[PDB]
């Protein structure tokens, strides 16, 4: 096949060309993102009852929903919330592979044929059934400077003016408004409604009649009296626009004449929907939008159009109004591309200056410098097909291959100038040789190097979603290269080469090219004379290779495990979680303190402090906050004293000073999906109705037992809220019968008052909103205002609430957790340090087996995943090994030999080990496919050199030693100047400290510090490995 | 106080060596929470004997009440930690308390059922005429719940 | 024929019909499924030690088994042999008209006093400037 | 049933068309509200797109618009259906 | 009575009940007891 | 194009003076001039 | 219609690399491609 | 597929006679079903 295309260079440039033009046609369609879909399908049922607790939430909502999710394809587990805030998620997630859509429709459907079942105002209210993504593109905040606007004045702005057209921008798939738009707000006066003789009931009887749309019908409507001559539509009442005609609404006309209106008996004013959340920017009222990237959209050109789009909305703000900017990825995104596209540019460059350094002429230089550029285009076009998209793992996948596409383009023009200047032969004869020395080794390496990468994908769960990135990158990238080394490269070296004399190594020449050939050809035979004392010994290298083996398996056992490293991102949250029954305001007062601090002490680092009060990940409710960090420009914060994990660490200390709130920051993980590594998710499950306290005891105990072993678990806590003192009225319904008030006015005029009542919609300026009838703040504080409410009985006079009701203090939970239909009780934790996921998994299930009768656990998360997909590592690791054999006795035609080829492994992993130990990372993805890098090039030099022996033993005869020699010496320079050049091409990712520093570390080190190794001791040791194993089995 | 709110947690949870350690240190027995609940309504409350116990021993407030007026053995009578009730009036809690609502330890220990605690109410002279704003007696909540047992102890 | 596209588009035109369907019937909730027509198994539940009857075995089922079994992937239908427990309140007609009653007035009483109540919050939000308590209200649960 | 198209486009199509944001191969989207209380909102898609699909990614989408929509247009009812606009042919009836 | 989903395959769904059943059996009442009066799987596996 | 609508103004106070409910004003102008959908019935076995 | 005509340019613009192409590797040359392609303008003008 | 040479019939109501002349025609065409068994067997209804 080279021989074809070696006769044939212009089938082989149309071949070039066709892929480039497929390659740069694919770089302009593919998608840009930060990070791909990883996490499985999960689809996100959620509903809101006004005024309901967590008991009444569930009992009506989430158990009614939970026993109507049947016939539902491919679901995995389905877990549920039910908070005091009167709001329901139950999340189902799906296997990995299904369809979101028809998942997330046959959910869907399913609760629409439920939906009759729930309550009337839960029905009114409605139930969201979405797919799950918390990976934001970028958070829009909308702020006011001059104090005229609150946060729901700015919120209806947004959701009027801007969200619908951020929505309709191109490349946006979901957009997300913090705050409610307007609401027709009624605050009721208890003392007023009583004089009038009135009731919430009244008010909301009156609302429903005199705010809604009548229809009437037509003038000369068919069928018509014949001889009609007009036809005209009748329109009748239709719904309110204005806070001044709800204030008209007529209530009641007493005997004198004057008449009671709502503005008689409550404020009135356009509010928000709820006042649980408390945003604020710097202190100054906010809003914003929670922009999501569409299917196959780009990141980069969606930010530009949204900007773009934000930037023509400016002229039509009002006075006061400004965007800001507090999260966004595609900064970190343009310098993730920008970084790659540098790494493989001068990787070629460095090729050049190492190319042109041993071989010394223009001709040889050019050949990488077209065919790299070739098959990394040609790359694009395969994962294009494959429906991959420009990430940070399939870009970074691309750099860790650097080192195999270099490679081949340097070992087929390398073993042409050599057969040249040892044989005397002309460029396409000598070509023709050289490709006959090699061609069966590619194809060998091919299919290693594929039974190397291949099996990384079939791993499962979220971590095997991240592997495949890196496989099906490298896969692709390498087969290419394979490919051109195979038509493109044998073509070039047979044209544009020129011819050496027989014997002629440029030792003749005169400058610092005519010394370094002296130097090389003298340092080659020093190679040789020390391989040739090496092969006298051999026994001690034997050992010598145990102590690598030791040293390898030591350092492996004693580095700290994780899936992704921490990043600095310019932005990071801070938590604020006060004691359980605290105030809106309590919490204020510390967030505002939080906020203080940043804006004050770290004024050179922090930019804004977005203080969120009411808002908590692990439960919401008044006693709970989140303050979203963001930091200036990465140039403008020098050293690693003014990077995030500095700011967070001294900011906990800072914070630990505070009185009574749990106040701490902590830095984004690179993919929220994940959690942590050593770090697992147990469920605690009611199996036999015990109730709530009998599960909070079980668990108690279970925390009180995982607590007496530090040596294997550590952190073990609940993710659920504490129970909360709660006000228990009891009404009596004989003294209420006795006086003649009905239960219905009773529960309405205590639901509506304390809780609210969504009663109907309204039309504020051209656009549909909700009225909502509520108690005025200071009628719906303390159990001394229940009294003050009067309900009006059928004989007609007022009775307080006081006569019909007792009340008392109790404990109830305010978010109650269910798993899989039952009661549950989720139980985070993590392995001490040196233990695995697997042993503090093993010990929590021998603690949970022994809990009292009737209470079960289950494992959920990332421990469900831990729990399947992670017994596949041995058995694909075992499929490899046999492909990988099979494929090398293929090659040289011997159960034997292969076994000198797979020895090489440690050689390349140990220094990445010592690299990564001493620079004091983890063993994460970007140096575990670093590893294979590694061990994939060493393994390729070595096949050469196995090849190359081999075939002088079998077609010229040589003796064992005397071919062994004459193989290394041969290789020495080809191997010398690939790694001379990846070593350089990798060393700014190793050094580089700015932005997106943390994942170039990790793949950086893994490779520079193994590829060092890998080429000093294979280059003595593989000689060694061919001797012993020819030796042993002949 | 600082200590004064990890003894409710403490008394609460009913960590015993917590509680040990803080009644060393001095924290407050009648330190109460927002509701007005002592160290010694939560053990009432939950069921922890020995804390309730160890609380009166270190001089807590056996008639304390809440912001609704109801005492420790209300919650004890109501939830029927028969030990704990006994303890309490050992130490001088007043049987016949009233909270805001006129209701007494018995109607709770009636209503909920307790045969055994109604009994122990009555040993310590529980007043059974005793009756609520509602005007119901002990009596009247046993044949409403349709109770006979209870009913015939109360004759 | 997609059975999953085939179940959408049935579901989508019963969604038009659901609303002119009697309350009663809604109440007692239709039900879309995609499953063969004969059965793949049939999973016998019974008491060696005689302690439940028929009716006790057949309602643990229903309540701590089949839910679980209707989620599972691939069971397109699950049919219970036996029922659910439900608080049967069995009328005596005698009785009702001797107190001059009917049942409405018991379904009247039922609906009132059997009710699950959103009752709001102390110090509930917007609240007013220095509160201290915050605090869920329970009314009326349900009856167990 | 009974609205003018002014008050059906405030309250029905505007409502419905805000929640049909980011639906995969999407080419346009025309939709019309009559005052006979008639909504009609067709969503043409790309060339080869699975038809069956998208009626399921609209469907989905819709369901978060139906509660923010009036009680009457619910109860009346709202389809979601594939839709080409001219007639294959026209089958008469007389009596003779 | 269990039916099989339409397009599905038997004794994989068969697989996934048993699975689902034996996390039930530890939390049964005392004397209760699952018993297999009807299943088509076993021809099909043992026929195989 | 834009045609002509016929603007009837219900006065709910003066309404409320004569003494008749805004339901049954609503009811009358609707059935009498729209028509209104009571329920069904059986034409020859078929729902109308 | 403008779809059609928007992309017509880039249909051609491709048509003609790729028979260029296919022509270079079939016959290996560079002048037989050029020599043959300079054909297509007295095809295109009979059909205009 | 269904038993060996079984056949499913349906007798429909085209122009909405009810049941009662739907039930008579069916037994009408029972009764001449059932006089040829050299042709037809066990031919019966599925209903009640
Ligand atoms: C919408 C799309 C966007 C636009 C994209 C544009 C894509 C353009 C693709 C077409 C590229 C074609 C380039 C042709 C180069 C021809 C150069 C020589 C021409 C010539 O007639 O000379 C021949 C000798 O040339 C020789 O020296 C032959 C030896 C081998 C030459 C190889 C080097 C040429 C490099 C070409 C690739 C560079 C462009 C990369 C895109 C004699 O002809 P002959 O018939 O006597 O030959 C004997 C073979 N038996
Ligand atoms: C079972 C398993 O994990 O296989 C892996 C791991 C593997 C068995 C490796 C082949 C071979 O070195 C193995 C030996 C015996 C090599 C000699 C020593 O160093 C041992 C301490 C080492 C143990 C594991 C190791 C390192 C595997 C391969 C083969 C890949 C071969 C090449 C040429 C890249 C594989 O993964 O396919
Ligand atoms: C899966 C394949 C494996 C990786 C292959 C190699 C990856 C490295 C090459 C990626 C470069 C192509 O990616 C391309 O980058 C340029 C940067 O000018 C972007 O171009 C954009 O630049 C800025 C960026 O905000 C925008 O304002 C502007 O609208 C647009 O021109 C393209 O929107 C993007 O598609
Ligand atoms: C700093 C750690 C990282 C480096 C890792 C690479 C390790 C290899 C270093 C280069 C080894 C070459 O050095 C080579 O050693 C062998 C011993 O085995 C010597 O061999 C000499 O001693 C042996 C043993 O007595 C005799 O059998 C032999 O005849 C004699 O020549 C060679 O004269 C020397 O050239
Ligand atoms: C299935 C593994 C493939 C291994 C590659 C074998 C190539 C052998 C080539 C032999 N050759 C024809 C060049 O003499
Ligand atoms: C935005 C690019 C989408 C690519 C879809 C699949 C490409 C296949 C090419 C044959």
């Amino acid at each position: 096949m080279p021989n074809f295309f070696i006769d044939r260079p212009i089938f082989a440039w149309v071949i070039a060309i066709i892929i480039m033009l497929a390659g740069g046609l694919a770089i302009l369609k593919l998608p840009v993102a930060q990070y791909p879909t990883i996490a499985p399908p999960a689809v996100t049922i959620s509903a809101s009852y006004p005024g309901a607790d967590a008991k009444t939430v569930q009992d009506t909502v989430t158990q009614v929903i939970e026993q109507n999710m049947n016939g539902i394809d491919n679901l995995m587990y389905m877990s549920s919330n039910s908070d005091s805030t009167g709001t329901v998620q139950i999340t189902l997630t799906f296997e990995s592979g299904t369809d979101a859509d028809i998942a997330q429709v046959q959910v869907q459907n399913k609760l629409q044929l439920a939906m009759p079942l729930l309550p009337q105002e839960v029905q009114q209210q409605g139930v969201s059934v979405e797919k799950s993504s918390s990976s934001f593109l970028m958070v829009v905040g909308v702020i006011n400077t001059d104090g005229t606007m609150t946060q729901e004045d700015i919120s209806d702005y947004v959701a009027a003016n801007m969200k619908d057209a951020i929505s309709r921008t191109s490349g946006v798939g979901d957009v997300q408004l913090f705050g409610s738009q307007y609401a027709m707000r009624i605050w009721m006066n208890p003392n007023e409604l009583n004089k009038f003789q009135l009731t919430p009931v009244d008010v909301i009887t009156a609302i429903k009649a005199q705010n809604a749309q009548v229809a009437a019908g037509q003038l000369g409507g068919t069928p018509p009296v014949k001889g009609q001559q007009l036809n005209a539509s009748i329109i009748a009442q239709t719904r309110l626009t204005s806070t001044e005609e709800f204030g008209k609404i007529l209530l009641k006309v007493n005997q004198d004449g004057s008449r009671v209106l709502l503005r008689d008996v409550a404020k009135i004013e356009l509010g928000g929907e709820n006042y649980d959340i408390i945003a604020e920017f710097n202190g100054q009222p906010a809003s914003g939008l929670g922009i999501k990237l569409a299917t196959g959209a780009n990141a980069l050109d969606t930010a530009a159009a949204i900007r773009a789009e934000l930037a023509k909305m400016e002229p039509f703000f009002p006075s006061g109004l400004k965007i800001v900017y507090p999260y966004d990825t595609t900064p970190f995104v343009k310098i993730s591309i920008h970084e790659v596209v540098k790494t493989l540019v001068e990787a070629i460059i460095l090729v050049f200056l190492v190319m042109y350094l041993f071989l010394q002429n223009f001709r040889a230089t050019l050949i990488p410098t077209i065919a790299v550029p070739v098959v990394l285009l040609g790359t694009a076009a395969v994962l294009a097909a494959f429906g991959f998209s420009i990430n940070t793992l399939t870009m970074f996948g691309m750099v860790l291959a650097i080192g195999l596409l270099v490679d081949d383009a340097i070992v087929v023009v390398e073993n042409v100038e050599r057969v040249m200047a040892e044989e005397g032969l002309p460029p396409k004869e000598a070509t023709r040789k050289s490709m006959g020395q090699i061609q069966g080794a590619l194809v060998g390496i091919a299919m290693v190097l594929s039974a190397v990468f291949v099996p990384m994908a079939f791993f499962g769960g979220s971590t095997g979603a991240i592997y495949r990135q890196f496989s099906i990158t490298i896969v692709s990238a390498m087969a290419l290269s394979v490919l051109v080394a195979l038509i493109l490269t044998p073509a070039l070296c047979a044209t544009m080469l020129k011819p050496i004399a027989k014997g002629d190594h440029g030792e003749g020449k005169k400058g610092f090219f005519g010394w370094f050939n002296r130097m090389f050809e003298k340092s080659t035979h020093h190679y040789t004379d020390s391989v040739g004392g090496i092969l006298r010994s051999t026994g001690r290298y034997l050992v010598l290779y145990l102590i690598i083996v030791v040293g390898m398996a030591y350092l492996f056992v004693r580095l700290p495990s994780s899936f992704l490293p921490d990043e600095d991102q310019g932005v990071f949250m801070t938590m604020v979680q006060l004691p359980a029954g605290a105030t809106q305001e309590r919490t204020q007062k510390v967030l505002n303190e939080v906020t203080h601090y940043y804006l004050t002490k770290e004024k050179n680092n922090v930019e804004s402090v977005f203080a969120v009060n009411g808002f908590g990940f692990a439960g919401r409710g008044q006693n709970t906050g989140i303050a979203f960090v963001s930091l200036k420009d990465w140039a403008d914060r020098p050293g690693e004293e003014n990077k995030v994990e500095a700011i967070t660490m001294r900011a906990t200390r800072a914070f630990s000073q505070i009185k009574d709130a749990m106040v701490f920051a902590f830095n984004l993980p690179a993919i929220v999906e994940l959690g942590t590594a050593t770090g697992f998710d147990f469920e605690l499950i009611d199996q036999a109705g015990l109730g709530h306290e009998k599960l909070t005891q079980a668990r108690n105990q279970l925390l009180a037992e995982a607590a007496k072993h530090p040596d294997m678990l550590t952190s073990v806590r609940p993710n659920g809220l504490e129970d909360t003192p709660q006000f228990k009225i009891d009404i009596d319904q004989e003294k209420a019968q006795a006086l003649g008030v009905s239960i219905n006015d009773i529960n309405t005029t205590l639901g509506a008052a304390w809780g609210g009542s969504y009663v109907n919609d309204f039309i504020d300026r051209g656009r549909v909103k909700k009225v909502y009838v509520m108690s005025e703040a200071k009628y719906r504080m303390l159990p001394d205002d229940i009294g003050d409410w009067y309900v009006r009985a059928a004989d007609g006079q007022m009775v307080p609430f006081s006569a019909f009701s007792s009340s008392r203090w109790e404990y109830g939970s305010p978010r109650l957790e269910r798993y899989n239909g039952l009661p549950s009780m989720e139980i985070l934790g993590q392995a001490a340090p040196g233990k695995s996921t697997g042993e503090a998994m093993e010990l929590m299930e021998q603690l949970a087996s022994k809990l009292p009768t009737g209470v079960g656990y289950d494992w959920t998360g990332m421990s469900y995943q831990e729990r399947l997909s992670g017994n596949q590592a041995p058995s694909l690791y075992a499929i490899s090994l046999i492909v990988v054999f099979l494929c090398l006795a293929a090659l040289y035609e011997s159960w034997s030999i292969p076994f000198s080829v797979m020895l090489v492994v440690p050689l390349g992993v140990i220094g990445a080990l010592l690299a990564a130990t001493f620079r004091g990372l983890t063993n994460d993805v970007y140096f575990q496919v670093g590893l294979l890098t590694t061990i994939g090039l060493s393994a390729k030099n070595a096949i050469l050199i196995v090849e190359f022996a081999k075939d002088l033993m079998d077609k010229e005869g040589k003796g064992l030693i005397e071919a062994t020699l004459d193989a290394v010496r041969m290789r020495l320079r080809p191997i010398l100047m690939t790694s001379l050049a990846f070593i350089l091409g990798v060393m700014p990712l190793v050094i580089s400290t700015g932005a997106g520093s943390g994942a170039q570390n990790a793949v950086g080190t893994g490779v520079m510090g193994g590829m060092v190794t890998a080429t000093v001791l294979a280059i003595f040791f593989v000689p060694v490995f061919f001797v012993v194993v020819r030796r042993r089995f002949s | 106080s600082d200590l004064g709110k990890k003894l409710l947690e403490a008394a609460r949870a009913g960590r015993d060596d917590e509680v040990r350690i803080l009644m060393a240190n001095g924290a407050d027995v009648n330190a109460a929470d927002v509701v007005g609940w002592t160290p010694l309504h939560l053990a009432a409350y939950w069921g922890h004997l020995e804390i309730v116990e160890v609380l009166l021993k270190n001089g807590a407030d056996v008639n304390a009440y809440d912001t609704l007026g109801s005492t420790p053995l209300h919650l004890a009578a109501h939830f029927g930690h028969l030990e704990i009730v006994e303890v309490l009036l050992k130490n001088g809690a007043d049987v016949n308390a009233k909270d805001d609502n006129g209701i007494t330890p018995l109607h709770l220990a009636a209503n909920r059922g307790h045969l055994e605690i109604v009994e122990v109410l009555l040993k310590y002279g529980a007043d059974v005429n005793a009756q609520d704003k509602f005007g119901k007696t002990a009596f009247d909540i046993s044949i409403n719940n349709g109770n006979e047992d209870l009913a015939e102890i109360l004759q």
